[PDB]
């Protein structure tokens, strides 16, 4: 759900 | 005059955060898209992916950035990403040659006329708006790595981005912005007192142009052709009919 968000989390 | 030791310490920290920007790609599909003699819309999206991922990496390794809530981090990035790309575009752009020269890849250039492939009724306005923003950032300042790195952090910590609802996030972003700006002020006087004041007083005008230029850049890929194979990240910021 939103590559942007994933990049942030991981 | 000279900078205090405290400022120098901050500038070291900033220098380390951006040292990931100008570095070799350890990817071959990525280095292949750059060294490409030709850049169609799909390729431009792929190139953006490189700068964006690096932009996001830089934000993560930033102490100040890790002072904001999670929801605040996303809102800051989503909201300033095209602005930071554009800034990055200013710093590697060759006015006379009309091409972008990346420091991470020698002998690799990107035609300014790639706009001629983008949304037809808007490509002209965006070309003109990009040279405008560029022409507002004088040479001496555009060539100074630290100076532009500081401005990149000022646009990043924009207290008015859609989504910064936490009063805490808003307060800390506001303070971070104030300090970064001051740093730039004293930094400018330390490297060229002759006209630091007028140089510093002009950059806010340039930031107004940056906002406007980046803002109407979102639909540039409408009418540009099939881009389905382009990297996915950049398509979260640029609208597409694919
Ligand atoms: C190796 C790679 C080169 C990056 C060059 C990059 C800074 C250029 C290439 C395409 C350019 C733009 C495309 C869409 C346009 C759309 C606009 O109207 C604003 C400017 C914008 C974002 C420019 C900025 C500079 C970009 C990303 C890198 O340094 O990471």
């Amino acid at each position: 759900k939103s590559l942007l968000q994933q990049l942030l989390t991981e | 005059y000279t900078l205090s030791e405290k400022d120098l310490k901050e500038l070291d920290s900033i220098r380390d955060s951006f040292q990931c920007m100008n570095e070799p790609l350890d990817n071959d599909q990525q280095a292949s898209t750059l060294a490409k003699k030709e850049h169609n819309p799909t390729d431009i999206l792929n190139v953006m992916d490189i700068t964006m991922r690096r932009l996001v990496k830089m934000a993560k390794r930033l102490g100040a950035f890790n002072e904001i809530s999670e929801a605040g981090k996303f809102s800051l990035l989503k909201g300033g990403m095209i602005e930071m790309l554009t800034i990055r575009g200013v710093t590697v752009f060759n006015a006379d040659k009309g091409v972008w020269q990346t420091p991470v890849d020698g002998h690799s250039q990107i035609s300014f006329n790639m706009f001629d492939k983008l949304r037809p009724d808007i490509k002209d306005t965006q070309k003109k708006g990009f040279l405008h923003f560029f022409n507002l950032l004088h040479s001496d300042v555009r060539k100074n790595d630290l100076a532009i790195d500081i401005i990149v952090l000022m646009v990043l910590f924009d207290s008015k981005r859609e989504g910064l609802v936490s009063q805490q996030d808003k307060e800390t972003v506001e303070k971070l912005h104030r300090n970064y700006e001051s740093l730039l002020h004293r930094y400018l006087y330390s490297i060229h007192k002759e006209e630091a004041e007028q140089r510093f007083a002009s950059i806010p005008k340039a930031l107004v142009a940056l906002r406007k230029v980046a803002e109407n850049a979102v639909t540039l890929f409408l009418g540009a052709g099939n881009t389905t194979e382009a990297a996915s990240l950049p398509k979260e910021f640029f609208a597409t009919n694919y």
